[PDB]
RNA sequence: AAGCGUGCGUAGGCGGCUUAUUAAGUCGGAUGUGAAAUCCCCGAGCUUAACUUGGGAAUUGCAUUCGAUACUGGUGAGCUAGAGUAUGGGAGAGGAUGGUAGAAUUCCAGGUGUAGCGGUGAAAUGCGUAGAGAUCUGGAGGAAUACCGAUGGCGAAGGCAGCCAUCUGGCCUAAUACUGACGCUGAGGUACGAAAGCAUGGGGAGCAAACAGGAUUAGAUACCCUGGUAGUCCAUGCCGUAAACGAUGUCUACUAGCCGUUGGGGCCGGCUUUAGUGGCGCAGCUAACGCGAUAAGUAGACCGCCUGGGGAGUACGGUCGCAAGACUAAAACUCAAAUGAAUUGACGG
């Protein structure tokens, strides 16, 4: 069934960049929203926006274009449900040279790569994108 | 704006072989026809009439290409009214990329037609001009419109992209710019300056070809 | 080369959303320890180098202690988008049992009637003058259900077709209510699982392995013809395999369109919405062929399996079986290929 679904949302969002959709919604939930806001901060996407209907929450995230291709080029889930990957303040990762980001869930929050290294800490690591 | 309205550049092809690429320049579609939103096509109509203008302006060419069969009468009858290459006929498959090689037949018929009306052929057989007069009928109805290029066109002007797939391809490849006018059935994958509006009807396709004609004369 | 034939489920793995708390995982610090040598870095002595040697770095570990709580886990409390339940309808070759119908074949008795029938590429074997075949009447019996009939339907798969009753499973579909994560997948294990076969007792019309005869043929243990027994059918059990195939494990989410069809819902023949089942095709994917919302795309969870060809799915051991066999499952030896998809020719009874 449905297990991981911070990879539902990041193939939510790489699946509507390859068919050059605007928008994409799906079911909100803390991690995701706060997973967003990274991704809105490093400019990877536009605009989030989290809509409470009675009970059940709706997040929609813009996505951005430039030229023609789109802006989020890679997205990887990095800890799976079924194998998590718990790296140290010294082995956290970079992604392209550290052209691309790293989210990472640390005690102090949901950062990225280089947040958390300045921050001399790290936690799991969620996602690579680029 | 109101022009094109009274035009049928709205109407299109039935609600069945629509591109999916083409939903956002189009409004709705009626009585099984969806009907093309003229307000932002119009728009870019304005755009391209522009680029063509500023294009011949700076001494450039422009082609004007269309052989739907329907839309054959005007574009000769629009093009050589303006002064521009022509082509009405066939989009004869490889005109920009072996261009070298058209060059070949476009030299013989700078010499069949110089060779009837320019030099004064006498002295020979009525019967044995008449292959040669073939030859060169069927030299010019393919490439009596683009004699007087002498070189790769900067623009093209297409009345179907979907049915001039070939010539769209081969401005795609040879880095020209392209502009066409995109109806509901046929994909804006290279037109540089798409323009969304009917594509076979009369009034129409005179109404592009006319405005793309007395944009050229901006010279 | 590689998805178990198909389900169900045990251990296990992994699991929706909100909140409080904890601090096990996770992170950070400190403190012990992690022998020296070796490796590494600076530099020191051998004429240099090997070599010797000072100091560090490292030893990524483990333990203790303190801190941080985003995520995972635990615990409490909630929620309703997953899962389920109740209530009205609907389609259906779903299953089991028992009746019944009509066509036809075969055989039997009688009537008419007389010389062929039958069969083949051509024949012959065969059946006929004791009367065949043809036609009519009556009867007996067994097996299968024309038309409808449909990339139709139902079923987990194997599979399921006249009609009727009885018992029974699931699915679809509309509303309202309810429970409140009750889930997904599952090694072992179990259930079902075509045909052939096997056991016990029946039945036996047609068809027909084996077999017999006639042909054909160089031969013909075949193909063709005339017969024909097991078997095919029923009851009750075993067997447990198939190109058991979509050669495609199950579950979930997402990603252009167009054209059909089956079962429903909604609205005005048409539009839409669902559950199936088909034909194309964008993107993407692919060695290519192709696939393409019924993915072989994009991702996630669990499982099964592959690791050159042969020897070999064989031996030996074991489990199971009435047996036939199935299942689990090697090695020596041997070869430098075997293979997929496509291309250009040539050939094709
Ligand atoms: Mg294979
Ligand atoms: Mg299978
Ligand atoms: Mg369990
Ligand atoms: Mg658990
Ligand atoms: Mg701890
Ligand atoms: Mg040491
Ligand atoms: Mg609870
Ligand atoms: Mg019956
Ligand atoms: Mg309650
Ligand atoms: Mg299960
Ligand atoms: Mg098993
Ligand atoms: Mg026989
Ligand atoms: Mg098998
Ligand atoms: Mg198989
Ligand atoms: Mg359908
Ligand atoms: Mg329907
Ligand atoms: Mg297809
Ligand atoms: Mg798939
Ligand atoms: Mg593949
Ligand atoms: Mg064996």
């Amino acid at each position: 069934s449905m297990q991981d679904t911070v990879a539902d949302m990041l193939t939510r969002v790489r699946n509507a960049q390859m068919a050059k959709k605007q928008t994409v919604s799906m079911p909100s939930s803390k991690l995701k929203v706060a997973i967003a806001n990274v991704l809105q901060q490093e400019g990877y996407i536009s605009n989030v926006e989290v809509a409470q209907e009675e009970t059940k929450s709706t997040l929609t995230i813009t996505l951005k274009y430039f030229e023609g291709k789109p802006v989020i080029e890679m997205v990887k889930r990095v800890s799976r449900p079924g194998l998590r990957q718990y790296r140290g303040k010294d082995k956290l990762p970079s992604v392209k040279q550290g052209l691309g980001i790293a989210i990472v869930s640390t005690s102090k929050g949901i950062m990225t790569d280089r947040a958390a290294r300045a921050a001399g800490i790290g936690g799991e690591v969620i996602a690579f994108v680029s | 704006m109101r022009d094109l309205l009274q035009a049928g550049a709205h109407f299109g092809h039935q609600t069945r072989f629509w591109n999916p690429k083409m939903r956002q320049y189009i409004f709705g579609a009626r009585n099984k026809i969806h009907i093309i939103n003229l307000e932002h096509t119009v728009p870019a109509l304005n755009d391209a009439l522009n680029f063509a203008n500023q294009l011949a302006s700076k001494k450039n060419k422009v082609l004007f290409v269309g052989t739907k069969r329907a839309a054959s009468n005007i574009i000769r009858e629009q093009a050589q009214r303006a002064g521009q290459p022509y082509v009405d006929h066939r989009w004869l498959g490889g005109m920009l990329t072996n261009w070298k090689t058209l060059r070949q037949s476009i030299n013989r018929l700078k010499d069949l037609q110089t060779q009837s009306q320019d030099g004064t052929f006498a002295k020979l057989t009525k019967r044995e001009a008449l292959e040669r007069t073939r030859e060169m009928e069927k030299l010019e109805r393919s490439l009596g419109g683009v004699k007087n290029m002498g070189g790769l066109p900067d623009a093209l002007f297409v009345i179907d992209v979907d049915h001039e797939a070939i010539a769209i391809k081969e401005a795609k490849n040879l880095g020209i710019p392209v502009i066409g006018i995109v109806d509901t059935n046929s994909n804006p994958d290279n037109v540089d300056y798409v323009i969304p509006g009917n594509d076979d009807a009369i009034r129409a396709v005179t109404l592009y070809a006319s405005a793309m004609a007395d944009a050229i004369l901006a010279g």
